[PDB]
Formats: C-alpha cells, structure tokens, sequence
RNA sequence: CGAUGUCGGCUCGUCGCAUCCUGGGGCUGAAGAAGGUCCCAAGGGUUGGGCUGUUCGCCCAUUAAAGCGGCACGCGAGCUG
RNA sequence: GAAUGCCGGCAUGAGUAACGAUAAAGAGGGUGAGAAUCCCUCUCGCCGUAAGCCCAAGGGUUCCUACGCAAUGGUCGUCAGCGUAGGGUUAGGCGGGACCUAAGGUGAAGCCGAAAGGCGUAGCCGAAGGGCAGCCGGUUAAUAUUCCGGCCCUUCCCGCAGGUGCGAUGGGGGGACGCUCUAGGCUAGGGGGACCGGAGCCAUGGACGAGCCCGGCCAGAAGCGCAGGGUGGGAGGUAGGCAAAUCCGCCUCCCAACAAGCUCUGCGUGGUGGGGAAGCCCGUACGGGUGACAACCCCCCGAAGCCAGGGAGCCAAGAAAAGCCUCUAAGCACAACCUGCGGGAACCCGUACCGCAAACCGACACAGGUGGGCGGGUGCAAGAGCACUCAGGCGCGCGGGAGAACCCUCGCCAAGGAACUCUGCAAGUUGGCCCCGUAACUUCGGGAGAAGGGGUGCUCCCUGGGGUGAUGAGCCCCGGGGAGCCGCAGUGAACAGGCUCUGGCGACUGUUUACCAAAAACACAGCUCUCUGCGAACUCGUAAGAGGAGGUAUAGGGAGCGACGCUUGCCCGGUGCCGGAAGGUCAAGGGGAGGGGUGCAAGCCCCGAACCGAAGCCCCGGUGAACGGCGGCCGUAACUAUAACGGUCCUAAGGUAGCGAAAUUCCUUGUCGGGUAAGUUCCGACCUGCACGAAAAGCGUAACGACCGGAGCGCUGUCUCGGCGAGGG
RNA sequence: GAGCUAGCCCUGGCCAGGGUGAAGCUGGGGUGAGACCCAGUGGAGGCCCGAACCGGUGGGGGAUGCAAACCCCUCGGAUGA
RNA sequence: AAUGUUCC
RNA sequence: CGCGGGGUGGAGCAGCCUGGUAGCUCGUCGGGCUCAUAACCCGAAGGUCGUCGGUUCAAAUCCGGCCCCCGCAACCA
RNA sequence: AGCCUACGGGCAGGCGCCGAGGGUAGGGCCCGUGACUGGGGCGAAGUCGUAACAAGGUAGCUGUACCGGAAGGUGCGGCUGGA
RNA sequence: CGGUGAAAUGCGCAGAUACCGGGAGGAACGCCGAUGGCGAAGGCAGCCACCUGGUCCACCCGUGACGCUGAGGCGCGAAAGCG
C-alpha cells in the first residue's frame, strides 16, 4: 500500500514512501528497558573505515529481544507495531503476562492483542519460537539462531525467511534467503513466518537527500579520481579503466571470491 | 578574510600547555630541550 | 635563454615604387566611346557591410579607385586577449 | 673590486607618488608661547536592523583624574587609546566551582606491544546542555542585579512546637526532548485621544483655538481574579523490576469521565516603594535646580516572546546523568524524616574598559573577517527591504586654492539604432501592486510573471463585510459603486524581471580548482555486475582492539552507468575471474640404490639416483552491465549510374538497431535547402562515418541552467562620431 | 601542528515578508458496491520571488593597492544535501 | 532436388 | 621524402622463410543428366610471377634500382 | 464667448459613450509550396530467389513477438478454409 | 552414450549412457475420457475444503404485463507483449 507522490516538484515523481497503516497508535517509543543511547560514528579509534557514513537523522537504540529463551513458556500479549529507525523490519511491543515489556522484531501477519509464546511446547503460530528441531519441516521462519544460545542472527531483514528442508542428525538444514543450504544445530531458536514490511524493496527514494537522511554520503566513483587516490583515476577524459576492475586497495571486484578457504565453518555449508 | 590566528585560552592551554607536554614522551622532550637551553617560558603563557 | 612577448584587431602613422585611381605620353589588330600594353609620375586618395579569432579569401551594395609591400610578419613601459 | 655575496651607513628616484573610502563643512568666543585640528556655543551634513544599545570570545590598565608633548598619531596639536603619578573592578540570589552527565580524554580489573607505548567494562574528568534561590530605583569622576533604600527568596546548623515507622550511591517514576504548521488568553513593544498635568508661543498674511509643543510609567509577597500545563480513585492476585517493597509493571472487578478535585506556572490587580518630560535658569569636560503636591487615565494594533511538557500533521523517528517524588534493606525507632517558627552560619574565582572595532584576528588608528539579544516612527501591499528621521553617535587625524590634457565614478544628447565587436562585453529598455489575457510541447505538476495589455494621484457623495467593543459609538482592517479636480507625467522620489524562437550538453536542487577555470567536470536518486551466512566480507592497527554494527541477503562492501522512455546485437581466440579428487611440471621434507674422505678395525662425516611429495603454472571447461575486439579484393541488372546477388581469402567474430561533416569530419567554407542584400558560424537533410555506436552506454526527452552556439523584437554613446556638464584625483 | 582549511561526533542557536495550494479530512454528486468527479478546508515541497545569512556569474576599478584576494554595479541559493 | 521471356 | 607489408593463369589466395619441381577454389572450353536452363557428373586448356639489372651451374624464391597498391608515422613551441 | 422672429427657447460651438477601419500582439482552421524521405499505383520481353495452388515437396491460414536481402522462417495459442 | 535418412556438432578414462537408494525444485495432471459435460463469450480437467454464479425438473403455490431488443456507457475478454 506503498505510499506514490504526485509530481508537483521534481523528484516528488519517483518520491516513494513505506504505508504505515500497520503502525498502531504507538508513535513514541517505550522506555525502563528500551532505548539506550545510539553512539553514531563512522569510525574507529581516529581514522575513517567504512567510507562515505555521515550524517543522518539522530537515533535512538530500540533494544530488541533477540534471545526469547529467557521467558520459555510465558505467553504474551502484542501491545503495538512502532517504527525502528535502525532497521529496515517493524517491531512488535509484548507485554508479558509475566510482566516485562520486550520488543521482538514484528514478524509479518502479527496482529495486535494476540498471544505468542516462546519454548518447546510453543504451538506453530505466527510468532511464536521454538527450538529448530521441534519446528515442521517446509515452514518459513525468522530470527534464526546460528549456534544455539548465541542470539537470533539470522533472517531478520524486511521481508526475509527461511525455510527449513530437512534434518540431519541433531542439525536441520535451512534454506536462507541468500539460497545458501546451511547446517544449524537443533537447539538454536528461531520464530515462525516472514518478517513482513516486504515492501521495503519497492520504496524509491526519489532525491539525492534522503540518502543523506539516512546517513548515506555521496559516493564517488574510482573513475573520477586521480592514480594516487584509485587504480582507475586518471586518464586524459573518461579513460575505459585499462585494467581489471579493483578496489581503492588492488583487490579486484568482478567476480573475485574472498571467504577464507580454511575455515571450519565450510563444512556446515552445502550450497552458494 | 578570515586569517589563520583565531585565539581560544580553552585550546591553547590544553593543546601547547604544561599538562599536555608531560604526558607524551615527545612533549617531554620538548620541554628538556627548553630547560637546557634556558627559555624563560617553557610553555606559552595563558592567563 | 641572470628573458628580445609570439597571431589577429583598435589607435597613430611614416616610407618605397616593381602604381589601383586621378595627371602626362608612345604603340595599338586605336573609326568614336570604352579598352589593351608600355613609359614618366608617387602630390593626394584608396568606402561601408555579411561569414570566420583570423591575416588572406568569398560574397552584398557602391566607387575615380577600392594597390602591393617595408618599418622586430611597424606599433601590448598605448589598448584588446 | 666585483660572487643578483654578508653586515652597517649614506645617496639617486624626489620635494615626486601618497597622506588610507566623495558622509561636508562654516563662523563666533575661550585656553595657550604656539590653534584649519583642544574646549564651549550657533548653523550645516551622515548613520539610524546602525556608523545606536546590552552580552559572549579575545585583549590585559587601554577606564577616571591631575601634571605634560621628546617619540607614536600618515599634517598640526595645548588633544589622545601616548609619557609620569594617584585612584578605581565590592555578590548566598549574575556567571563558574565545593552538583550532574554527552562527544571525547583519562582509566582500578583485564588484554596487547623489542623499549617508548597502544587498547580497555566500571569509575573519574569533561559544557553556552540539565539543575539552581532577585526585581525596581538612587548614589561615584570611575563599580553596581555586587554599595544603599524598598520589597522577596534559597541552602545549611542548633533549638523548640506539631506530625510520620524513619532510613540508601538500591528498585521505579520523573527529568525526557524531532521537523513543519497552528488555537485561545496574556505580556514585551508601539499608535491615537476632544480627557489629565505642564512651563511657554501667537511670529510673516490669517488663527486665542477640540491652537502648537512635551509627558501621561516601573517593580511589587500573601491574597483574589483571568488563561493554561500536569496527573484517574479504590479493592484484590502477581512468577518481572538480578534481596525486599505498601512503589513500578501485568491481570480481574468496581466508581469517575471530567481536568469536577489536587497541585504548578504565566499574566493582571494588589500593603507599598520609586520614577516622573518639553521649556527656563545655570558655571563646569559636564551635571544641577525649577517646572512637579506633576498627571500618572481611556481606546486601538500587537508579537517569532510567556502559560510550555499546548494541539494537529509528517517521516528522516527525534541525548545522558544528577537534582526532585515514591518504595523499601541492612541499622535504628532516646534515633531519624517532614512541616512551622525563632536564632546562628553562608566560602574560592571573574566583575574596570573596547567589544562589527583606533583596545579582538589581519606587522599599521588597515574600506577585509568576527557568534547572541534590543533595534522606535511615517509612507511605499507586506517586511529586518527602501527614503526621511527619534533616542543615541559621527563628519571617517592633512588642508587652502584653481577649474588644462588624461583617468575614475556619474548625468544628458540631434538623426540613425548593433552598422561596434570574438560576442549587445558594458550600458540602457522592462521592473511594485491589482485586473483582464496567455501557445507549441508535456512526465498533467508544469511551461506561466509565458507573451501582450489596462488601471494606479487627490476631493466629495453613497454603500457591503468583519475585529475590539454591550447587539452602539468611537478606534482598526478588508472592499464596491458614482460624480469631480490638477499636472507633460500619479509604485510622480528610493527599493523592484527585457522578452521570444531554435540547437548542443547535463535530467533536476546541490558540489568543486581558498588565491586565474563553477562547467558538458564531481555528486545525485535509479539500473546492473560482483563479493560477503556472522568471530561476516572490507578497512585501520605488529598485536590487542575497533569500525562494519549493538546491523544479518529487502543487510553490508567494491565497481561501472547516472532521472525517465525505447533499448543494450556478435566474438570466451589472448588477459582476468569462476568451476575441474585425472594428467605433466615443481620446493622444503621423506627415502636411500650407489659413491667418496678418513681410520687397523668397529665406527665417524659427507655427497647422492629411483620413487612419494601442496599451492602456483601448463591442461579441460564457463564467463562480456569482466579487460577487450567487432574484415579485405573482384564481378554482376535490357540507357547510363548503382548494386538486391555471386565468387574468393582471412578471422575468435567480422558494427545489428539507433544516430551521423556531430563537443567526433583530414580533404572541408563537403553537396543541397532555410534564415540574411550578402552566413567558414547556426538550423534541416544526403552519407563518401580519415576516426559514432549501445552501461568508458546508444537514440530521444517535459522541466531545470550565472554552461555553450545561432536568430528576431524592444531599447540604448556599443558604433557612425563625437560633444557638453558634475564630483574625486 | 585540524585556533586556517576538509570531513565527522556531542551540544546550542539562526532563516524578515510575500506567493503556488500536494496528500489528508468534511459535504455534495456518481455506482449494486466502488474507482472516480466537484467544491470548501488544509498547508506538503532538496517549490517560487526576495532581506539577514551563505556564495562568488559577468563587467569595471584596484596592481610599490584600503587589502599577500579588496571595493562598486550585477548575479546564484535562501526549510535544506 | 530450383526455374520455364511477350502476345496469340 | 621516413618505417613495414604486397604485386603469381580471367577473379581471389597459397607456394618465397631453407634457390632446382608453381598448387587450391571459382571461372573458361569440350562432353554427359534434362525436353530445356541452372545445380550436379567426366575430361582438358590456361601462368614474360610488375619491370630493369646481377649472385649462382641455376631465381617467382637471394640482392639492388625504378613503377604501382595497402597500412603506420609526420611530434615540442 | 457669438447668432436668432415671442428669450426660464433654439442655432453655432464644446465634452462624453458607441463607432467603420487602421495599428500592435497572440491563438484556431484551410490552401499552395518545400531540400530530402516513407510507402503506393501503372509501365512487351531486366536481376535474385520459391513463398503459395497437388502432403507445392516443412499442410495452410491467422493474432502477436523476434529475426532475416527478399518472398519468408521460428516460437506461443487458435481454425478446417487439410489428412 | 545422444542423435539422423545417413552423419556430424555435443557428452564421456576427470567415471558418461544403462541401474539402485536418498534429497531439492518446478510445470502439467495419464487411465477415467467420449462422437461426453459446463459456461454468455474467452475458456474450464489429479484430489479435498470454503465462498459463489448460471441452469433444469416436479408441485402448479404467489405477484400480476412487471415484457423483447438495445445507439452510447460499463464489465469480461485465448495466446503473444509491457511494468
Ligand atoms: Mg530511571
Ligand atoms: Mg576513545
Ligand atoms: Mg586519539
Ligand atoms: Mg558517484
Ligand atoms: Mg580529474
Ligand atoms: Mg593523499
Ligand atoms: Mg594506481
Ligand atoms: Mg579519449
Ligand atoms: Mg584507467
Ligand atoms: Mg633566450
Ligand atoms: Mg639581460
Ligand atoms: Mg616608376
Ligand atoms: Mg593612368
Ligand atoms: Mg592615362
Ligand atoms: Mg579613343
Ligand atoms: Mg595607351
Ligand atoms: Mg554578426
Ligand atoms: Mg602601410
Ligand atoms: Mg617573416
Ligand atoms: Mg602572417
Ligand atoms: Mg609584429
Ligand atoms: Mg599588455
Ligand atoms: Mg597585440
Ligand atoms: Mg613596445
Ligand atoms: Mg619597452
Ligand atoms: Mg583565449
Ligand atoms: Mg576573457
Ligand atoms: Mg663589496
Ligand atoms: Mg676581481
Ligand atoms: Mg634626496
Ligand atoms: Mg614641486
Ligand atoms: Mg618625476
Ligand atoms: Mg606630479
Ligand atoms: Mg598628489
Ligand atoms: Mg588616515
Ligand atoms: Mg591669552
Ligand atoms: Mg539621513
Ligand atoms: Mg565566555
Ligand atoms: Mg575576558
Ligand atoms: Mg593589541
Ligand atoms: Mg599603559
Ligand atoms: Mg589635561
Ligand atoms: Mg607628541
Ligand atoms: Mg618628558
Ligand atoms: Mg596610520
Ligand atoms: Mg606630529
Ligand atoms: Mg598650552
Ligand atoms: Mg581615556
Ligand atoms: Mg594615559
Ligand atoms: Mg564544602
Ligand atoms: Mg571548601
Ligand atoms: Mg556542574
Ligand atoms: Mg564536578
Ligand atoms: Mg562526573
Ligand atoms: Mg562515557
Ligand atoms: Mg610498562
Ligand atoms: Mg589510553
Ligand atoms: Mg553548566
Ligand atoms: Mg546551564
Ligand atoms: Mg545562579
Ligand atoms: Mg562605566
Ligand atoms: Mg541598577
Ligand atoms: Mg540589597
Ligand atoms: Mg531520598
Ligand atoms: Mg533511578
Ligand atoms: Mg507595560
Ligand atoms: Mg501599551
Ligand atoms: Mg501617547
Ligand atoms: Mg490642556
Ligand atoms: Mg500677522
Ligand atoms: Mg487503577
Ligand atoms: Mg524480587
Ligand atoms: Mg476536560
Ligand atoms: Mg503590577
Ligand atoms: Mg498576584
Ligand atoms: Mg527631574
Ligand atoms: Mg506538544
Ligand atoms: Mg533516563
Ligand atoms: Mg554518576
Ligand atoms: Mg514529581
Ligand atoms: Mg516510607
Ligand atoms: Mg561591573
Ligand atoms: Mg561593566
Ligand atoms: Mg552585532
Ligand atoms: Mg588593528
Ligand atoms: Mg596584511
Ligand atoms: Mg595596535
Ligand atoms: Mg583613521
Ligand atoms: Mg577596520
Ligand atoms: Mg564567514
Ligand atoms: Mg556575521
Ligand atoms: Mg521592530
Ligand atoms: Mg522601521
Ligand atoms: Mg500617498
Ligand atoms: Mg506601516
Ligand atoms: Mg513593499
Ligand atoms: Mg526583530
Ligand atoms: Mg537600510
Ligand atoms: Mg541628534
Ligand atoms: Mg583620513
Ligand atoms: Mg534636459
Ligand atoms: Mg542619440
Ligand atoms: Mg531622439
Ligand atoms: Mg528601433
Ligand atoms: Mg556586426
Ligand atoms: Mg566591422
Ligand atoms: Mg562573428
Ligand atoms: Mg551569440
Ligand atoms: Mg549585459
Ligand atoms: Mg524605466
Ligand atoms: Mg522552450
Ligand atoms: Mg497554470
Ligand atoms: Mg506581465
Ligand atoms: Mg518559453
Ligand atoms: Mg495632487
Ligand atoms: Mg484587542
Ligand atoms: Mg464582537
Ligand atoms: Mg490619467
Ligand atoms: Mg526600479
Ligand atoms: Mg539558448
Ligand atoms: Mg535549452
Ligand atoms: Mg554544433
Ligand atoms: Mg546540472
Ligand atoms: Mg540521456
Ligand atoms: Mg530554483
Ligand atoms: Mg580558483
Ligand atoms: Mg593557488
Ligand atoms: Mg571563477
Ligand atoms: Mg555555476
Ligand atoms: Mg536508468
Ligand atoms: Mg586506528
Ligand atoms: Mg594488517
Ligand atoms: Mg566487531
Ligand atoms: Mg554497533
Ligand atoms: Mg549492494
Ligand atoms: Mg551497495
Ligand atoms: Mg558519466
Ligand atoms: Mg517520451
Ligand atoms: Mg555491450
Ligand atoms: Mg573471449
Ligand atoms: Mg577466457
Ligand atoms: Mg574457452
Ligand atoms: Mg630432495
Ligand atoms: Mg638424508
Ligand atoms: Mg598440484
Ligand atoms: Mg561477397
Ligand atoms: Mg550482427
Ligand atoms: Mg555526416
Ligand atoms: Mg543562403
Ligand atoms: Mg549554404
Ligand atoms: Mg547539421
Ligand atoms: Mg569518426
Ligand atoms: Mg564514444
Ligand atoms: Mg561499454
Ligand atoms: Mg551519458
Ligand atoms: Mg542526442
Ligand atoms: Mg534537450
Ligand atoms: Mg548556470
Ligand atoms: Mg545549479
Ligand atoms: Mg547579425
Ligand atoms: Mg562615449
Ligand atoms: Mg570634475
Ligand atoms: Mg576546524
Ligand atoms: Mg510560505
Ligand atoms: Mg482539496
Ligand atoms: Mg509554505
Ligand atoms: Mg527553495
Ligand atoms: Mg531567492
Ligand atoms: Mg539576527
Ligand atoms: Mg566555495
Ligand atoms: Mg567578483
Ligand atoms: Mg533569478
Ligand atoms: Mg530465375
Ligand atoms: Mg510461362
Ligand atoms: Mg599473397
Ligand atoms: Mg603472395
Ligand atoms: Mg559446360
Ligand atoms: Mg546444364
Ligand atoms: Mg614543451
Ligand atoms: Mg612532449
Ligand atoms: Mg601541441
Ligand atoms: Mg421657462
Ligand atoms: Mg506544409
Ligand atoms: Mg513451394
Ligand atoms: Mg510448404
Ligand atoms: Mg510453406
Ligand atoms: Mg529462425
Ligand atoms: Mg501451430
Ligand atoms: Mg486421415
Ligand atoms: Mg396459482
Ligand atoms: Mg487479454
Ligand atoms: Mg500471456
């Protein structure tokens, strides 16, 4: 239900933006065991690393409950769907019954007031979570565990899955959203359906500004610049590169693979 | 235009101070150099 | 080469004649008029526009004629760029 | 005797340029040895969203007074921001610290590093941020929210008197937050007034008059009153708030639904206290006295400020900690805490002065630069714009003459109107408001202020709305209609777009070569390729560690292309990248067939072939939105001309669409056509593309452009072709 | 040595006044229900004109300057990157 | 496993 | 006028490097298949190797000199 | 401020609205023309191929899409105007 | 091994084809099935369930001419194509 614009000033043409019918009535944030402060930052300790980070509107750090084996068998109610400006997904409020006030990250179909429960026993319900091995085999599902009692790091974007073809042993194999088949061991927690705001693909952001909202600084191209600076740069006007394509660093960026070959993670892993 | 000496006691004590020497072995050094050649003003003076 | 600023334009000129016009003259396959060619002659004069950065050149409309060159391809301690 | 040698001194230029904004000066009287410059008075001019006033930074005696001019002052100087000397800066309430935290710095524990040192949870430091108790007057030559006067508060400590289980650095609440637009009621500020108070004036023709001129305020506890802002009250049950809790959170019943009630601000009024012009008289640099028993009243406009944590809408989703309230634990309940009233105690630092400038940054009394607040009135639609001007402050620290060329800055011009020229460079035309009216194209928004026009002053009459007001007068906003007057001319001065047609390039707003280039360059949303399953990939670092990211394939990194529309053809031969348990090659090492040196010998020590030996390379495949490349010769049609066609050679494959003398075209001013009297430029075509071409993207594209090219209209000193005038030199 | 300058973090402040009127609401119309169409309201925008502020387009002056980057006219942005 | 000049 | 590559039957290409003998495809001519043409089948002819010279016993082949053709280059102010 | 024969009148004269048309500017429709360019019709014996009519030697036709000197070929789906 | 009219390209001595076992994923539903049915047309085919339309028969129960067609409009509309 993605919001378009009428073109009254240029760039309001392309100028796109999220529906937000799905946010209830839940515009400021909840406190006591929610936000902390946000350090924005684009650097380490002096030098810059990850190029071309500033700006961008200030935040505040929804602290989310990745880890719901804390509360096994406490149910909960949905309180709200609020705005996360850290993330591309929307995150749900629970209170608990047992009375603690937790976000998860708001899963898609999740609607407000209904009762979701983490464990074992924990009935397939959109939301709920449970430990791999109990999960059916073929149903979609998030916030995927890598290693058990490690923290919910997979699948977690806006509109992500994965999807479970099998068991082997005490690990499943999940069909992540890459395609990649991975072994994940039983006991890693995971919760059932889609992330939902699948919509986040379709927004276009119309003008260059909203990236600087965001916090995306311009990006300059290795072409436009001179030898000292890029393998590209220089050239009496617009030079064809004259070389495979590379980095600021030499390392080239046309198909080069780089994950480290020894790593024992590599037989845990089947497919691309 | 605007010229390159725009003065600040709060940036000249802490950045050319007495402090700040002490706790960078080059700034120990410089202020030995300054003891052995016989400068009446180790550091600037900031009041 | 411990520096001689180099194209073109503008302003200011000045000089040479192997003369574009005006003046004089011989021959003419010069009837007259208008020409051709050659000799004497530089005293004066030698227009305004379109195009190009242009010198040059081609056109438009004129004119008695719309000359060629030299003076650091005259002239930037005068200008333009 | 020379080294553009070094240091020092003195010449030349030369009594030459200059004397530092064209805002402007003249006279009288003082003082003085000496006055264009110092003081006083009168007249004139300039600023007045400042060229006036209050802060913060910076500067450190420059502030005031007395004595003085050697030097500084671009001249002089009795003057001074200068020399000598003396004086002057007063705080529980202002600002900062004995309060707090943010970025960051430091850093017990811990981790790392040849040394130096580098990280690092907690803690600590760290401020125009949070928190916190003072307003109005008067005094000095110089200080005042600091002294004094009046009124009002805040901490502690010790007492009493009354209440309650008190009690933490612990739990919880709260502090506590964006942008934009706004409601209601106030206040700051301002305008008017026949009303109140006031010395004075009747000039020059007229006026003793609702005459002129000046002024009608500030602060103020409790209490009221007017606007607001905050928060439901009970009863149980409870597994969470890392021990507990009567508090918080969750669940279930009841009663409110409102601010009715508690509080807390703001604003009026309030015991009372203070101030209080114009003019005249004075003697100061400069202040005083009277006017004054001063009056201290009523309307109107009215905020960007206040009630503040108000409301609404939106996405980019908008600090922490302490103070504060509550709840309880160790301990105590002779303690302690709260309330009220007395008395007592209340430290350290800044406090002068300049502060858009002659006291800061620029070597200077430099036409530059410098953050916040106040910044009046009238008129122009509004306004911080513009013109004049209150308060207030200046005439810019060389002048007097003259009235040449020439230059700068202006003003005007006959007739022509771009003929100037690289080019309308520059200058002129147009310009505000209101009302008619407005094209192709188009992404349906635009283009549009398109273009092109009309009105604009003053007087009188009639008339429609609102607001404050009682439904009324007045005061204030918007209008409408009709008569009439004057000038060459009514945004009568000042501020105030020239327009159109057509190409190229770039989609657009933006950014850059401080200090010769603001662009067709960079960026940009968007498209594609590729990498990266988390202790990610990548970056910084020797490491620890940190960024990525307290993110997880709709996310992150790298690369190219740069909205959008229509599209992105062929070649994997070479280079790169990806896949390939075969094979060939290959190092250390294993292994030792054999051989060598020594010894009388056992022995000791060397070389050392077979064969087993990884990555890489060769080899086999794929991969072009990876690096890249994408043919030559000859003949042929029943007019000629040309070639749909054929032959042949080579390649890994031989430029497809679309475009094309273009930002690519040498020959070239190619050849036609258009514009022009005439067009090496421009626009439209042809294709013989020296040498376009599909993401170093191709062809288009509405809108946008201080980009670049061509044309037309209007208008002009750009020009024919100059002339005259003014001011500064 | 980041007191100039480039970038970023934390915290504060500033942007006069005019225009253009997107979404959304409310009402009417329309339909079987809709889409949608009219008004009125509302005030969005790297929107428009234009001061403070930020720049530095074209020209002229200045060139041992007021100034080792200035002055005058003109011009760009001015709620946003 | 292609083709058959014009009119009659 | 610099550098490199090339001229071969009627057309297009080899053969030159390492001298002794010039070959491939199309075409042309004769004959077959058809009713007739083209395609197809069987035979055959055709080349002063651009010229001019000289090295060798001997030259398309090696080396010089001219004449054409193609490609590259022709820069600094 | 003139003239008139009955003068609280008329004429001459002045002012105003409308006004043919002229000028300026911008739109709409139509006609002629225009380098060059697209396809069409016609034209006694031109060149290239074989598309169709017999299973026309790949059944044909068709809507669409892509490609190719050309008829056309191929894909998807449909029809009998074929077995 | 594939494949054809016959071959060839290709795949395979790195373990192909033919076989068995396991796993992923996508499209279409054999027999039933027909000269059948349904729908206004396009069209519709494994099975289950939900929602829902058209239609036919019997009873002749009720309304009472409410009817037929339909310029425009509106809606559906195979395949190919576009975002
Ligand atoms: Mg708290
Ligand atoms: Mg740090
Ligand atoms: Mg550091
Ligand atoms: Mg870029
Ligand atoms: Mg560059
Ligand atoms: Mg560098
Ligand atoms: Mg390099
Ligand atoms: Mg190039
Ligand atoms: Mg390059
Ligand atoms: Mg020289
Ligand atoms: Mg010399
Ligand atoms: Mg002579
Ligand atoms: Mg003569
Ligand atoms: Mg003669
Ligand atoms: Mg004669
Ligand atoms: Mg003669
Ligand atoms: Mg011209
Ligand atoms: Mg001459
Ligand atoms: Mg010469
Ligand atoms: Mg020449
Ligand atoms: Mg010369
Ligand atoms: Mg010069
Ligand atoms: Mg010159
Ligand atoms: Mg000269
Ligand atoms: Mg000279
Ligand atoms: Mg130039
Ligand atoms: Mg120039
Ligand atoms: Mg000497
Ligand atoms: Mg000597
Ligand atoms: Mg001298
Ligand atoms: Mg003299
Ligand atoms: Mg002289
Ligand atoms: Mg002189
Ligand atoms: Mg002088
Ligand atoms: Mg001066
Ligand atoms: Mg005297
Ligand atoms: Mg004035
Ligand atoms: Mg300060
Ligand atoms: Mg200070
Ligand atoms: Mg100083
Ligand atoms: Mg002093
Ligand atoms: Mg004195
Ligand atoms: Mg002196
Ligand atoms: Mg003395
Ligand atoms: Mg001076
Ligand atoms: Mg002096
Ligand atoms: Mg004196
Ligand atoms: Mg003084
Ligand atoms: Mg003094
Ligand atoms: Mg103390
Ligand atoms: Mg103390
Ligand atoms: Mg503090
Ligand atoms: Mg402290
Ligand atoms: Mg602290
Ligand atoms: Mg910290
Ligand atoms: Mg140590
Ligand atoms: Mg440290
Ligand atoms: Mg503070
Ligand atoms: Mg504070
Ligand atoms: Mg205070
Ligand atoms: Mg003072
Ligand atoms: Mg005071
Ligand atoms: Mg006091
Ligand atoms: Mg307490
Ligand atoms: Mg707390
Ligand atoms: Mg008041
Ligand atoms: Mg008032
Ligand atoms: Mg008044
Ligand atoms: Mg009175
Ligand atoms: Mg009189
Ligand atoms: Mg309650
Ligand atoms: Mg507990
Ligand atoms: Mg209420
Ligand atoms: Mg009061
Ligand atoms: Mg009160
Ligand atoms: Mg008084
Ligand atoms: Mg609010
Ligand atoms: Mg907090
Ligand atoms: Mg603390
Ligand atoms: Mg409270
Ligand atoms: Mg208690
Ligand atoms: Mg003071
Ligand atoms: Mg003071
Ligand atoms: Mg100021
Ligand atoms: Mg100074
Ligand atoms: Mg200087
Ligand atoms: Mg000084
Ligand atoms: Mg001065
Ligand atoms: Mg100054
Ligand atoms: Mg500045
Ligand atoms: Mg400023
Ligand atoms: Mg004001
Ligand atoms: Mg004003
Ligand atoms: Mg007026
Ligand atoms: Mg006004
Ligand atoms: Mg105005
Ligand atoms: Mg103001
Ligand atoms: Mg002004
Ligand atoms: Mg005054
Ligand atoms: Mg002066
Ligand atoms: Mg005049
Ligand atoms: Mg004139
Ligand atoms: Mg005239
Ligand atoms: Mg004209
Ligand atoms: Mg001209
Ligand atoms: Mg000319
Ligand atoms: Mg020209
Ligand atoms: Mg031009
Ligand atoms: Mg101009
Ligand atoms: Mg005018
Ligand atoms: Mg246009
Ligand atoms: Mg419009
Ligand atoms: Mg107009
Ligand atoms: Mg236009
Ligand atoms: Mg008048
Ligand atoms: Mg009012
Ligand atoms: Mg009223
Ligand atoms: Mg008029
Ligand atoms: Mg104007
Ligand atoms: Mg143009
Ligand atoms: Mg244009
Ligand atoms: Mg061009
Ligand atoms: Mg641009
Ligand atoms: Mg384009
Ligand atoms: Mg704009
Ligand atoms: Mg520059
Ligand atoms: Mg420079
Ligand atoms: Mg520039
Ligand atoms: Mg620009
Ligand atoms: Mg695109
Ligand atoms: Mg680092
Ligand atoms: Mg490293
Ligand atoms: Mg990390
Ligand atoms: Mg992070
Ligand atoms: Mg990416
Ligand atoms: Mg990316
Ligand atoms: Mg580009
Ligand atoms: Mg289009
Ligand atoms: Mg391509
Ligand atoms: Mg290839
Ligand atoms: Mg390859
Ligand atoms: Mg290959
Ligand atoms: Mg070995
Ligand atoms: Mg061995
Ligand atoms: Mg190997
Ligand atoms: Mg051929
Ligand atoms: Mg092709
Ligand atoms: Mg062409
Ligand atoms: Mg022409
Ligand atoms: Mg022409
Ligand atoms: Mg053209
Ligand atoms: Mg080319
Ligand atoms: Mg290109
Ligand atoms: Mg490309
Ligand atoms: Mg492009
Ligand atoms: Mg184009
Ligand atoms: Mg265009
Ligand atoms: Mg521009
Ligand atoms: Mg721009
Ligand atoms: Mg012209
Ligand atoms: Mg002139
Ligand atoms: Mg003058
Ligand atoms: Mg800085
Ligand atoms: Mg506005
Ligand atoms: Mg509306
Ligand atoms: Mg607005
Ligand atoms: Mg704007
Ligand atoms: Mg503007
Ligand atoms: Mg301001
Ligand atoms: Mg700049
Ligand atoms: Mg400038
Ligand atoms: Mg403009
Ligand atoms: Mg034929
Ligand atoms: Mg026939
Ligand atoms: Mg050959
Ligand atoms: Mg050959
Ligand atoms: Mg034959
Ligand atoms: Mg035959
Ligand atoms: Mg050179
Ligand atoms: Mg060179
Ligand atoms: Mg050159
Ligand atoms: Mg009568
Ligand atoms: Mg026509
Ligand atoms: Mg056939
Ligand atoms: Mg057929
Ligand atoms: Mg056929
Ligand atoms: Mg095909
Ligand atoms: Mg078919
Ligand atoms: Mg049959
Ligand atoms: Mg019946
Ligand atoms: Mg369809
Ligand atoms: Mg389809």
């Amino acid at each position: 239900a993605v919001k378009k614009f009428k073109p009254y000033t240029p760039s309001r043409r392309f100028m796109t933006v999220a529906d937000f019918s799905e946010i209830t009535k839940t515009e400021p944030e909840k406190s006591l065991v929610k936000p902390l402060k946000k350090t924005g930052g684009r650097n380490n300790q002096g030098r810059i690393t990850v190029r071309f980070r500033g700006g961008g509107h200030k935040r505040l750090y929804r602290i989310i409950d990745f880890k719901r084996w804390d509360k096994v068998g406490i149910p909960a109610k949905v309180a709200a769907i609020e705005y996360d400006p850290n993330r591309s997904a929307r995150i749900a409020l629970l209170h608990y019954v047992d009375g603690e006030k937790r976000y998860i990250i708001a899963p898609d179909g999740l609607q407000v007031g209904q009762q979701v429960v983490a464990g074992p026993d924990a009935p397939i319900q959109v939301g709920n979570a449970l430990p791999l091995r109990f999960i059916p085999v073929g149903t979609v599902v998030h916030a995927v565990e890598l290693e058990p009692k490690k923290g919910a790091k997979l699948a977690r974007a806006a509109g992500t899955s994965a999807q479970i073809q099998g068991r082997e042993g005490d690990y499943v194999i999940l069909r992540l959203p890459s395609g990649e088949l991975r072994k994940v061991h039983g006991e890693c927690y995971a919760t059932v359906g889609a992330v939902g705001n699948a919509d986040h693909k379709n927004i276009v952001l119309g003008k260059a500004g909203r990236s600087r909202w965001l916090g995306r600084r311009p990006h300059v191209r290795g072409a436009a610049m001179n030898p000292v600076d890029h393998p590209h740069g220089g050239g009496e006007g617009r030079a064809p590169r004259g070389r495979p394509p590379a980095s600021p660093w030499g390392w080239q960026t046309k198909g080069l693979k780089t994950r480290k070959r020894r790593k024992p993670s590599s037989r845990f892993i089947i497919a691309r | 235009m605007k010229r390159t000496w725009q003065p600040n006691r709060r940036k000249r004590a802490k950045t050319h101070g007495f402090r700040a020497r002490m706790r960078t072995p080059g700034g120990r050094k410089v202020l030995k150099r300054r003891r052995q050649k016989g400068r009446w003003r180790l550091t600037p003076a900031v009041r």
